[PDB]
DNA sequence: ATCGATCGATATAAAACG
DNA sequence: CGTTTTATATCGATCGAT
């Protein structure tokens, strides 16, 4: 669905695989288990179905209270945090989000809500 | 001397840490390597998400809970407009970190 | 005068009678944000009565932004009942109004400078810093933020009743400097 | 470089307290 | 000293925006 995403994914899953290839080597671990992960780690991408990817074609009150595919879901960073009254805006930077079985990536985030 | 844990939260995340606990479970790595796999994640989310990301959303609505303990923001939006680049959602729940130590 | 000062804020201060852990109200109370790195207490919001809470590890905590006496002891309530829903012996105990704060509208202009200068023992006027007159009234004790639009507010009240007694003794002098 | 704009002071009372 | 609330208002800002 979204370009951006599914790049940052492919491009996440290739780096993380070249920057433990080196622990694996200290582990004891062979290079073929080390692929065994990406594999395993590209399929289950796959599975969720949040963004496509170019190796799918291989995979044919008042106190505090979930969290699933079904969670809408936005982890990031904040710039700053504001309110005046009830209004608060929020600039947010470099994150990712789950919105309905779909993902989103973001440079920068402007939230507008307000406390009401 | 590290970043924050928060993406492994994320969709791509959750499924590095399922592909991680099958190579475990078939003993074929040790939790300690699964481990060391998730803190370079970390890094390499910071750093993918700062490097090459380009789009830029925002988010109208109405905060339900809002929170802020040990430097992280929580909000729960509702009934909100999230544009990307238009999407309705009827909730939304957002963690964020500090950009800064 | 004809006119009546209405209330916009009051501050008041309730002892729970039991020492808190910050970091655990933080965590289990919604709306609430915990940043001991600026300031040593929990702030938490509620909405009805739209109100905000100070809350210490003393078991201490400071009610804010209450429109009425009733709303505030409400309130001051509620926001020790989600303590002990969390777990904690708390218990509504002292409560007391520390200030009201109040605002008006005459309706007319006011020549400030003229009123600064009549009553100079009482007023500091200097629209370089600030653009309204500040009037420090003896009795009641109640100081007076006076601008040009005719605009009053009334702060420093303990009881509501020296907003009004603070307004009435004002509104003749306001009047005489009525710019017309 | 320039707008209406929102943004951080500036001023007021008062408590809590590390 | 810092934090919170709230009415009130003026003077720089940066501020996307001409």
């Amino acid at each position: 669905s979204n370009a951006e995403a599914s790049r940052v994914y492919e491009i996440i899953v290739e780096s993380v695989v070249n920057e433990v290839r080196e622990d694996f080597e200290n582990a004891g671990i062979d290079e073929q288990t080390l692929q065994d992960l990406k594999n395993i780690w590209q399929k289950k991408l796959t599975e969720t179905k949040v963004t496509t990817f170019s190796w799918d074609n291989q995979f044919n009150d008042y106190l505090i209270s979930e969290d699933g595919p079904d969670e809408n879901l936005m982890l990031c960073l904040y710039d700053k945090v504001t309110r005046t009254k009830a209004r608060w805006k929020c600039s947010l930077k470099d994150g990712v989000v789950t919105i309905n079985r779909n993902d989103y990536t973001f440079q920068k985030a402007q939230v507008e809500a307000e406390w009401v | 001397p590290g970043y924050y844990e928060l993406y492994r939260r994320s969709t791509i995340g959750n499924s590095l840490v399922d592909a991680l606990d099958t190579l475990i479970s078939d003993g074929r790595i040790e939790a300690s390597l699964a481990m060391r796999v998730l803190e370079t994640f970390d890094k390499v989310v910071a750093e993918t998400l700062k490097d090459n990301t380009q789009s830029k959303l925002t988010v109208k609505g109405n905060l339900d809970t809002y929170g802020f303990c040990d430097d992280v923001w929580t909000f729960i939006v509702k009934n909100c407009q999230v544009t990307v680049e238009v999407i309705s959602v009827d909730k939304l729940r957002i963690v964020a970190c500090n950009s800064k130590k | 005068s004809g006119i009546v000062p209405t209330l916009q804020n009051i501050v008041a201060t309730v002892t729970l009678g039991c020492r808190l852990d910050l970091k655990t109200v933080a965590l289990h109370a919604r709306n609430a944000e915990y940043n001991p790195k600026r300031f040593a207490a929990v702030i938490m919001r509620i909405r009805e009565p739209k109100t905000t809470a100070l809350i210490f590890a003393s078991g201490k905590m400071v009610v804010t932004g209450a429109k009425s006496e009733d709303d505030s002891k409400l309130a001051s309530r509620k926001y020790a009942r989600i303590i002990q829903k969390i777990g904690f012996a708390a218990k509504f105990t002292d409560f007391k109004i520390q200030n009201i704060v109040g605002s008006c509208d005459v309706k007319f202009p006011i020549r400030l400078e003229g009123l600064a200068f009549s009553h100079g023992t009482f007023s500091s006027y200097e629209p370089e810093l600030f653009p309204g007159l500040i009037y420090r009234m003896v009795k009641p004790k109640i100081v007076l933020l006076i601008f040009v639009s005719g605009k009053i507010v009334l702060t420093g009240a303990k009881q509501r009743e020296e907003i009004y007694q603070a307004f009435e003794a004002i509104y003749p002098v306001l009047s005489e400097f009525r710019k017309m």
